[PDB]
């Protein structure tokens, strides 16, 4: 069955005139509004077209049109009748081009059999996203947007709300899995998250939905969700979610579309929905041509009577009808009659621009135009088309060219699903996107403020430097604020690093390098009365030796310790620079001689009070000698001391933060306990040597006061170290009461040795 | 048109170049009698055996569609339309179960790309183009012949068995060139090959772009192979060219060149080493007997037979029977020299594959007979070609020809296996003639000994010789891949393979030159020259400080010297006795301690000098007080001078890049004492001095002698201060000697100060 009519320029053409009826009979019931409707307009733009004197004036197009029956095997063999008319060999036709196919895989198979033989083709309803490489299809053409230009539109649309966590749901088929494939290049491609990605393909029952429903719902962060769905594959989705009570804000694609058997029954559930529609107008002179057709003088269309017989279930052979036409109640133009129109314009202008430039002498088909090139045809006036679209609405924007893909341009109108009414729900345009979004945010329902905006993010708000951004293992893309340590300074979004040791992190904590500084770690507030008494001490110990000095008239010169007072005078000037040097800032070297001026000072003290026991067992060089030789005793066990405690700093014992370093030195505790311990046991002994003495007076007007004083200086000195040791941490206390402790040992142990001086000076 | 057509129950389809390619006038030609003619009657004659035979399609009898593609690939796509004009079900037509593909790539393309849409299976017999194994186009085509990167796979594995890495590659123009340089290119870089130079010959040139390649080529000395993968014309012009100049190189080259003896006319000179691979093949006994018993009276079924015999003998046949010659049965190809075409295996082997698909699925689809039945009817050539087409295995036809790979199987893109052969040019008495020295079926099996070794002496095709990083480093000029070395500094390592890395001062690159190890540390005296010069000296010291104690300790009974000067004699016994230790201390291992001592026995040298010349000063016991109190003060202030100077010691880092050997030496401490010693050296000079010019002897505590030894002791330390005043700065070295020489200084001035001193204690006594 064909409607082919002879003319010089014949366009061939493929319509899915009868539905496909399975099995049975290979196509089943006639397509009242995708196979007759498209090819009725096919017609009405070939006869304008020949009426019109500005478009191939003097040659006139032809038609040879065949019904695919909405299948593939069926278009190919078909497009086979095309093929063989320009072979080398009823009457077959030259074709110079077709304008056919409705369905992908229709024209998919049309524009294989046809690329072989340089036939161009001209689609007005296929969306397929893998028709636009040239290396298989290189002589195929659109009039309509691809099905990834609804994708970038609706990216572009989640750009500008600034939702970056959306769910996203897919179909099985191409159509569905191909536009999600598109969403995660686009979303990659402008840094947008995917919380889940499921697939909801047809013959699933209720329960695949409801799981479907409730694997979005168990995600309270992502309030949006992108719909990749069929008409039939977003009906139970919308139904699963409205009878389980779910809400959140579609953004739907040219599957929803503004049709209503979607929101049937679900109303509540499709609440705030934006959806993508294709952008189409109505044709008023294609209206009023399809309103007078009658099948007694349509004698053209061979499927007419059919199509009258099926719609109006009427009979030619019982004369059921008799006066019946199609008015404006049961006829409603397709959204696709434009592009068809288009198409076939398109075409026409491509054959008249060819016309133009190969033979402009005169207004008809020359001889060099009789065989068609269709390989030249579409790379130079295919491609290059710039025209308006004829019965336009006067618009600017409505102009038809084809890409370098051989594409249609992406112009589609956005939808909302409006409640701001009385009673009624309905859509809206409420923008449209040609190559940039135009949205009107006024309407908006949910969408935009004053109705309760819904917002698409991961997590909480970007962390500051002052918290660790953690990734979570359920959602990687954003990050979680938890508090660090207030030590750690954040080097990177991993986590806090370590400001140092004893560092204190910086305000941006990125570079901190802030060791805290305690130069002064003993204040001068406290720092008096001990220097005070230090230098009550060496005065006093200045006055004792110039009163010896000037004592030599004395008889108690060479028989008396002069040498002894002395000894014991530069023992007490030691230990009181030892405790002054100590109670200042320490060193490197401060800490080492520290411990050795208070050894050296305890010998000589120790050694002074050994003179008694040397007198009590019996020459005055020898007392000098023992003297001499304790002292060297003590300076060897120092020495050893501190080579096995080798000076050094940076004694960070507390680890709070509030204060890492108290200056000190970097010897151990046990070292400082050592020496202390050596000390007592020194004095010690001399008390028991002391004590040992037999019964005589040697000089007992002083011998008495050295015995009562020296048992009290020894036990300070053994009390003073527990009081360290009782407080357990090292500080400018210990240090302080260690220091009187000393230069009040000191300043006794001179007082008593200078007691017979000054009872003699009375 | 002419057409094939056989009545059976089974109709296999058929294109062949039975006319060449269409000139300007006519869209055929003259009829190609080699390509054509001899693959359809191949493929008639396997039909013939399939029909007969036993075991292999017992009730199905075959038939064919023959039809002719005219060399062209639009004649072959209107031809085949034929193929799929029966399979509608919308000049009987006649079912095709399979259809046998055409020769030239791009008919099979064609072909391939309309049948894929109908369901129908293709094998090809000749078509070796790599965009047929593309599943995507062409799921429903397969070919018994192998693609053409398997040559370029080939190239590589010879390339890397002689290990040749910097080789040049020369293509043609069109797509077989491109296509073949690419997997070469490919299967190079896989397997570290350099490419040298990528030159082109295009399609058509005349005589000079040849010579500019040619020039090209040797513009790059280092790369003496050539790898060639180009056309059989072009090949023979290079050959002209190569010949023309005067170059020698050794061509690897590819099916183009093959045994070819077209190639090598000529120009028996360039080409004496040359390595070509040709497609595998073996003659099909029958076929020739087949061929050689056909005449144009009893072989009316091929229709093409009349006009190929009329034109092969150059005779007229019966339409005129006087025109130029008569085609009489004295004329025959038996009688005739007949050569078998490489590629009637390969179609053979097509049918025979196609034929054991249909048998296979005859077995299982139709059993308990052995008869086409209803569920046969129809031919279903996705399932067919899916289940039976890609797993067949199955001996050759005629594999009596020994042979172990004679299995015919496809791989998953339907693709034969690749058999190639290995030739080489050689001389045996002068006759230049090919031999076969290998042959590529999964692995090379090449016969070095046949080869004769390629040319005199295996060829060199390497840039430079590998570089070990031990002793010197590589770098890149203007050669990405490969390297020329430059040497590396002992004193340097490579902390990469590219560059060489400097320890520095601190640490000495490892033998290995991996990386830094602690160089040795400065040289120790304990074990050098001197070893017991320290020993020595101190013995000396030693023996002198006791024998001034001796002198002390009998000086308490009857004085002779201790008259006032007893604090004098017994300081400068202790500054005799420190000397001595101070002496030791300089041979003591690198350490601030240490280096803090050997200072302060230079500040006790000082003191001693100083309590010296407060000896002379004398001339009771408060007055002896206070010229010690004096001297204890002024040793103070020297070791608050020395304590000043002594501030955050410092290792003393030495050996600078003036003297950058194996073993560094380095000082005790920091190098920046030299000006502490100096002005340390001079308080002891100027003490001396002033003793001497104090050294009046102008009054006798107790004798004249004591005052003259004392001046004749000022002599000697100024003596000792002035001689050794030059050697300060000349000897500035970590050498044993320049230390020794201060240590065996000072303790002669330690000696010679005391010596004089003990003299009037023993006259005395
Ligand atoms: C008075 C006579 C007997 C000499 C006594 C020996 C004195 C001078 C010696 C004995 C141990 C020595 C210390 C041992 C180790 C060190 C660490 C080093 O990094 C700096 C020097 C320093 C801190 C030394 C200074 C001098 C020292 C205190
Ligand atoms: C024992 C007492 C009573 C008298 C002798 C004091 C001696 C041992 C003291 C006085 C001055 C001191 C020096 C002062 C400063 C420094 C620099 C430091 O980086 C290492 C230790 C060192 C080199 C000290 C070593 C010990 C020292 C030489
Ligand atoms: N333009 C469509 C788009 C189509 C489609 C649209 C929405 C939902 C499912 C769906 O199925 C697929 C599958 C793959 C590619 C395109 C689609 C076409 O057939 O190509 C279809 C309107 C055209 C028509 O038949 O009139
Ligand atoms: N197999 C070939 C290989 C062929 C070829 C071989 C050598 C030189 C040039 C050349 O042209 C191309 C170009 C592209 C792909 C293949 C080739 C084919 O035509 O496919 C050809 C042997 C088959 C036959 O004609 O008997
Ligand atoms: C999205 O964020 C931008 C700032 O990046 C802001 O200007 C804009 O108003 C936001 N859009 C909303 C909230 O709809
Ligand atoms: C190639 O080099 C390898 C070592 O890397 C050597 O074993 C082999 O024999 C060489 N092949 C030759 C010289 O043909």
């Amino acid at each position: 069955k064909v409607l082919t009519l002879e003319g010089d320029l014949v366009l061939g053409g493929l319509f899915p005139v009868h539905q496909k009826g399975g099995p049975a009979e290979d196509c089943g019931p006639v397509n009242e509004h995708r196979g007759i409707q498209r090819l009725e307009a096919m017609l009405f733009a070939l006869d304008r077209i020949n009426r019109d004197p500005h478009l191939l004036p003097g040659v006139r197009l032809g038609a040879h049109i065949l019904d695919s029956c909405s299948k593939d095997t069926h278009a190919l063999e078909q497009a086979l009748d095309f093929v063989r008319a320009s072979l080398s060999r009823d009457a077959p036709t030259a074709i110079t081009g077709v304008i056919g196919g409705s369905y992908s895989d229709v024209s998919i198979q049309v524009a294989n059999l046809l690329r072989l033989f340089q036939i161009p083709q001209i689609s007005y309803a296929s969306t397929s996203a893998k028709l636009s490489d040239k290396s298989r299809y290189d002589y195929f053409a659109r009039t309509v947007p691809p099905d990834f230009f609804q994708a970038k539109a609706m990216a572009e649309i989640l750009r500008f709300f600034n939702w970056t966590y959306v769910s996203t749901v897919a179909s099985e088929g191409d159509y569905g899995e191909t536009g999600i494939e598109a969403f995660e290049l686009e979303a990659r491609a402008r840094n947008i998250c995917v919380a889940t990605s499921e697939k909801v393909g047809r013959a699933m029952s209720r329960a695949a939905f409801e799981g479907v429903v409730r694997a979005l719902l168990q995600k309270p962060s992502a309030r949006v969700a992108v719909l990749f769905t069929r008409s039939e594959d977003a009906r139970e989705l919308l139904a699963a979610s409205q009878r389980l009570n779910a809400s959140f804000t579609w953004v739907a694609s040219d599957g929803w579309g503004a049709l209503e058997s979607v929101v049937a029954g679900s109303e509540g559930a499709a609440e705030g929905a934006i959806t993508i529609e294709l952008a189409s107008y109505p044709i008023s002179d294609f209206a009023s041509y399809f309103q007078s057709l009658d099948p007694w003088n349509n004698s053209r269309n061979p499927w007419f009577r059919e199509f009258w017989e099926q719609r109006f279930r009427c009979s030619f052979r019982q004369r059921d009808c008799a006066a019946h036409s199609l008015r404006a109640v049961p006829f409603e133009q397709e959204s696709k009659i434009m592009f068809v129109v288009n198409a076939v314009y398109a075409m026409a202008h491509a054959l008249h621009n060819m016309h133009r430039a190969l033979c402009p002498n005169t207004t008809r088909l020359c001889d060099a135009m009789r065989p068609v090139n269709g390989r030249r045809l579409y790379k130079d006036f295919v491609l290059n088309v710039k025209f308006d679209a004829p019965f336009r609405p006067a618009d600017t924007h409505n102009e038809v060219r084809f890409d370098r893909f051989g594409d249609g341009i992406g112009r589609y109108n956005i939808f909302t699903y409006l409640r701001a009414g009385s009673g009624r729900y309905r859509y809206q345009k409420v923008g449209y996107w040609a190559e940039g979004l135009t949205l009107d945010t006024s309407l908006i329902p949910w969408a935009s403020p004053s109705a309760g905006p819904l917002p698409a993010s991961r997590c909480s708000e970007p962390c500051l430097q002052n918290e660790v951004k953690s990734v979570q293992p359920g959602e990687v893309c954003c990050w979680l604020c938890i508090p660090c340590q207030p030590y750690e300074y954040r080097l990177d979004e991993f986590t806090c690093a370590d400001c140092g040791l004893g560092y204190w992190p910086n305000a941006s904590l990125t570079g901190c390098f802030e060791l805290p500084q305690e130069y002064i770690r003993w204040g001068d507030a406290w720092a008096v009365g001990p220097v005070t008494i230090a230098c009550l001490g060496a005065l006093a110990t200045l006055f004792v030796l110039g009163v010896f000095v000037r004592h030599n008239a004395t008889p108690v010169v060479k028989a008396s310790g002069r040498e002894l007072c002395y000894i014991l005078l530069g023992g007490v000037f030691l230990c009181y620079c030892m405790t002054f040097i100590f109670i200042a800032k320490p060193s490197t070297a401060v800490c080492t001689l520290r411990r050795l001026g208070l050894g050296t000072a305890f010998s000589v003290c120790y050694s002074a009070l050994l003179t008694k026991t040397n007198r009590i067992a019996r020459s005055p060089a020898s007392q000098v000698a023992i003297c001499l030789a304790l002292i060297s005793g003590q300076l060897l066990i120092v020495v050893a001391w501190l080579v096995v405690e080798a000076p050094g700093t940076g004694k960070e014992t507390a680890p709070e933060r509030r204060e890492v370093v108290t200056l000190r030195c970097n010897h151990r505790d046990a070292s400082m306990l050592g020496s202390l311990a050596y000390n007592v046991l020194l004095i010690a002994l001399c008390t028991l040597y002391a004590f040992k003495t037999r019964k005589c007076p040697e000089n007992f007007n002083e011998a008495k006061f050295i015995g009562f004083t020296m048992y009290t200086t020894c036990i300070i000195w053994l009390a003073f170290l527990p009081i360290f040791y009782v407080t357990s941490s090292d500080y400018r206390v210990q240090t302080t009461t260690m220091c009187v402790s000393v230069s009040l040992s000191g300043s006794v142990v001179l007082g008593c040795l200078f007691a017979p001086k000054l009872h003699i000076i009375l | 048109r002419r057409e094939i057509k056989i009545e059976g129950d089974l109709v296999l389809g058929g294109l062949f170049p039975i006319n060449e390619k269409g000139t300007g006038t006519e869209e055929c030609g003259r009829i190609n009698e080699d390509r054509g003619i001899q693959r359809l009657e191949a493929m008639l004659f396997a039909i013939d055996e399939i029909n007969k035979d036993d075991y292999l399609l017992p009730g199905v009898k075959l038939g064919v569609h023959i039809l002719d593609t005219c060399s062209r690939d639009t004649y072959a796509l209107e031809q085949s339309l034929e193929f799929v004009r029966a399979s509608l079900t919308k000049n009987i037509p006649l079912l095709i179960a399979g259809v046998i593909g055409g020769s030239y790539s791009s008919v099979s393309i064609q072909v391939a790309n309309l049948l894929r849409l109908f369901q129908i299976p293709q094998i090809s017999y000749a078509s070796t183009s790599a965009k047929l194994s593309d599943k995507s186009r062409y799921d429903y085509f397969a070919r018994t012949v192998p693609p053409d990167f398997y040559q370029a796979k080939a190239m590589a594995e010879i390339l890397r068995f002689f290990n040749w890495t910097y080789v040049s590659t020369v293509a043609s123009e069109g797509d077989y060139g491109e296509t073949g340089i690419e997997a070469f290119e490919q299967e190079a870089r896989l397997r570290n090959i350099c490419i040298a130079t990528a030159e082109k010959v295009g399609r058509s040139n005349i005589r000079k772009s040849y010579d500019s390649v040619i020039r090209e080529l040797l513009q790059k000395p280092n790369a003496r192979v050539v790898v060639l993968f180009m056309r059989s014309d072009d090949s023979r012009e290079l050959i002209a060219a190569a010949s023309r100049a005067n170059a020698s190189f050794t061509w690897v080259a590819s099916d183009g060149w093959g045994a070819q003896e077209s190639i090598i006319k000529g120009s028996e000179h360039v080409a004496y080493g040359a390595i070509t691979l040709e497609l595998a093949s073996q003659p099909v006994r029958q076929f020739d007997r087949y061929f050689q018993s056909l005449n144009p009276y009893n072989n009316h079924r091929n229709p093409w037979f009349r006009d190929f015999w009329e034109q092969k003998f150059q005779c007229s046949l019966q339409n005129k029977r006087n025109h130029r010659r008569v085609c009489d049965k004295h004329l025959a190809i038996d009688s005739s020299n007949y050569e078998q075409e490489s590629k009637i295996m390969f179609v053979v082997n097509a049918v025979y594959a196609m034929a054991h698909a249909l048998h296979k699925m005859q077995r299982t689809l139709c059993p308990n007979t052995t008869k086409l039945c209803d569920a046969m009817k129809i031919l279903d050539g996705k399932k067919l070609y899916k289940d039976y087409l890609l797993k067949i295995n199955f001996t050759a036809p005629f594999n009596p020809n020994k042979d172990a790979d004679s299995i015919v199987k496809f791989d998953t893109f339907g693709d034969g296996m690749g058999r190639y052969n290995v030739f080489n040019f050689q001389n045996v008495g002068g006759k230049y003639s090919y031999l076969k020295v290998g042959h590529w079926a999964e692995t090379l099996s090449l016969d070095v000994n046949s080869i004769h070794w390629s040319r005199n002496s295996v060829p060199t095709s390497q840039c430079s010789d590998p570089c070990a990083p031990n002793e010197m480093k590589n770098m890149q000029p203007g050669d990405v891949c490969c390297w020329i070395c430059i040497p590396c500094e002992p004193y340097e390592y490579l902390a990469d393979e590219f560059t060489c890395m400097d320890c520095g001062s601190g640490q000495w690159p490892t033998a290995d030159l991996t990386g830094c190890y602690d160089l040795p540390e400065d040289y120790i005296r304990w074990e050098d020259a001197w070893a017991i010069g320290p020993v020595t000296i101190a013995c000396l010291g030693f023996m002198c400080t006791c024998m001034v104690v001796t002198v002390f300790i009998k000086h308490n009974n009857t004085p002779l010297v201790k008259a006032s000067g007893r604090e004098l004699c017994y300081i400068l016994l202790f500054g005799v006795g420190l000397s001595y230790c101070m002496t030791f201390f300089f041979i003591a291992k690198p350490s601030p301690v240490i280096c803090a001592l050997r200072r302060l026995g230079l500040g006790s040298s000082f003191a001693i000098c100083y309590s010296a010349l407060l000896t002379k000063t004398n001339c009771k016991f408060i007055s002896p007080s206070s010229q010690v109190f004096i001297c204890l003060g002024l040793i103070l202030v020297q070791i608050v001078m020395v304590s000043v100077w002594l501030i955050l010691e410092a290792p003393g880092t030495r050996r600078y890049t003036l003297a950058e050997k194996r073993e560094t030496v380095i000082l005790k401490c920091n190098v920046k004492d030299s000006s502490m010693l100096i002005s340390l050296t001079y308080d002891v000079i100027l003490v001396i001095l002033c003793t001497v010019y104090a050294f009046k002897t102008r009054k006798c505590p107790e004798n004249f002698n004591e005052a003259k030894f004392i001046g004749f002791t000022m002599y000697t330390t100024c003596i000792i201060w002035l001689a050794f005043l030059p050697i300060f700065y000349v000897t500035s070295s970590d050498y044993r000697v320049q230390t020794t020489t201060m240590c065996i200084s000072v303790s002669l001035s330690g000696f010679v100060v005391l010596g004089c001193l003990f003299a009037p204690k023993v006259h005395i006594i």
